[PDB]
């Protein structure tokens, strides 16, 4: 029932600002406090601030002048706004709910917003269909793939047949091939499904405005 | 600003009782610090375990208990389960701000061994039009998360062109990883045998290609 929905991936240039919206459901902001926390690629958790049920706020001392958290109770939205971002502000930012006693625990968290602070060039991914080199045996399982090569920055979303396929799907962690990322995804389906029916890889990279569909064809 | 210290990592076996600690640099951890504990599971998914009054959220196992032991906050897990493999963060309240500890990674041993399922993919015809060829070797369903990948062309080993990921968890608690070998379209057309060898716990599993 309880959800904290965060706004999409954000690429920020040094000295500029960051804005994140946490849209909540299953509870009211009039009863609960919402905290903001971050986790760097090379660290653990760092608490940034909070907006309590009553509208009151608290922040980590070093952030007073650069960070603000406010809300709109009627829209069930909490807004995070931070200025003067630096390279070390690159992290996954989360909003987390916390109630008053006996509900005084950080129970439900948002999925996180990936923030990259960089003066580097945003590169779109080159999506390539991966079909097996050999034809499948009569009445068997086939493993088809999708290569997402050379992108910056993280993340990328990969689905198969618009989300219809999931059980035989594996989406692998990204690797760093010289300032650029590369990942792959596979789907294992019965030989009676493919090439008979259409199997498509759908790839999204928010930061470069790319959304491509690559149909897996034989050879 | 206070620093909150936790053990970096603890390794345990199923059924063991373990105690994670949370220390304050400004002095003793007191009841007024309302110590909270949070659990982080793979794919950056966090969930609350213990509240400020040592209270557990509905659905959190009773084996998780928060307390103060002398001058430090503590999380006692009474009978570690395999599903408790995670990073545990403590958070302390200091009158007008919360401070999270650095986290304690908990590893739980004795989980069943699972051999890797390997798949080798040839480059796309679209790839070859950019005069580049990437061979993808996917590795799934293995436990423990330690694997070595060796690539061979006609039989001769190659160190150049290869890039492999660190093992990470799947939705079923086993590990996955992937390896890439980027060659030119010219090199792909020139040779006849390419191989991906995945070694796990002494045993090697291999998948090959023939143009
Ligand atoms: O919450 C956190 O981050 C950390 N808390 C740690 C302590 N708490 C235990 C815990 O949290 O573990 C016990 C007290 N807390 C109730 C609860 O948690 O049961 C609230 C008591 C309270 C005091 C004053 C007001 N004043 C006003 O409304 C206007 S005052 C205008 C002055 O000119 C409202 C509520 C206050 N905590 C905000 C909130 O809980 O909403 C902030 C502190
Ligand atoms: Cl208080
Ligand atoms: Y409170």
């Amino acid at each position: 029932q309880v959800k904290l929905q965060e706004s999409g991936p954000g690429l920020v240039q040094p000295s500029q600002s960051l804005s994140i919206t946490c849209t909540v459901s299953g509870f009211s902001l009039t009863d609960y406090g919402v905290h903001w926390v971050r986790q760097s690629p090379g660290k653990g958790l760092e608490w940034l601030g909070v907006i309590w049920s009553g509208g009151g706020t608290a922040y980590t001392a070093a952030f007073i002048s650069r960070l603000n958290i406010y809300k709109d109770n009627s829209k069930n939205q909490v807004f995070f706004e931070m200025n003067s971002l630096q390279a070390n502000d690159t992290a996954m930012y989360y909003c987390a709910r916390r109630g008053s006693y006996p509900y005084n625990y950080f129970d439900v968290w948002g999925q996180g917003t990936t923030v990259t602070v960089s003066s580097a060039k945003t590169t779109p991914p080159s999506v390539y269909p991966l079909a097996p080199g050999s034809a499948a045996q009569t009445n068997s399982m086939v493993t088809l793939g999708c290569l997402v090569k050379g992108y910056f920055p993280e993340p990328v979303t990969v689905t198969w047949n618009s989300g219809s396929l999931s059980s035989g799907v594996h989406t692998f962690p990204a690797v760093l091939q010289s300032d650029l990322y590369t990942l792959s995804s596979s789907v294992t389906v019965p030989s009676s499904t493919w090439p008979s029916e259409t199997v498509t890889c759908n790839v999204a990279h928010p930061a470069s405005s790319t959304k491509v569909d690559k149909k897996i064809v034989p050879r | 600003q206070a620093v909150v210290t936790q053990e970096s990592a603890l390794t345990t076996s199923p059924g063991e009782t373990v105690t994670l600690t949370c220390r304050s640099s400004t002095g003793a951890v007191t009841t007024s610090n309302y110590a909270n504990w949070v659990q982080e599971k793979p794919d950056h998914l966090f969930t609350g375990l213990i509240g400020g009054n040592n209270n557990r959220p509905p659905g959190v196992p009773a084996r998780f208990s928060g307390s103060l032991i002398g001058d430090k906050a503590a999380l006692t897990i009474a009978g570690t389960q395999t599903e408790d493999e995670a990073i545990y963060f403590c958070a302390l309240w200091y009158s007008n701000h919360w401070v999270f500890g650095g986290g304690t990674r908990l590893t739980v041993l004795g989980q069943p061994k699972s051999s890797p399922s390997v798949t080798l993919f040839p480059p796309s015809s679209e790839e070859l039009e950019t005069n580049k060829a990437t061979l993808v070797c996917t590795i799934t369903d293995f436990y423990p998360g330690v694997v070595t990948v060796d690539w061979k062309v006609d039989g001769t080993p190659v160190t150049q062109g290869m890039e492999t990921t660190q093992p990470s968890k799947q939705s079923n608690n086993k590990y996955m990883a992937s390896s890439y070998l980027t060659l030119t379209a010219r090199a792909w057309e020139r040779h006849s045998s390419y191989s991906c060898q995945v070694t796990h716990e002494g045993h090697t599993v291999e998948k090959s290609l023939s143009p």
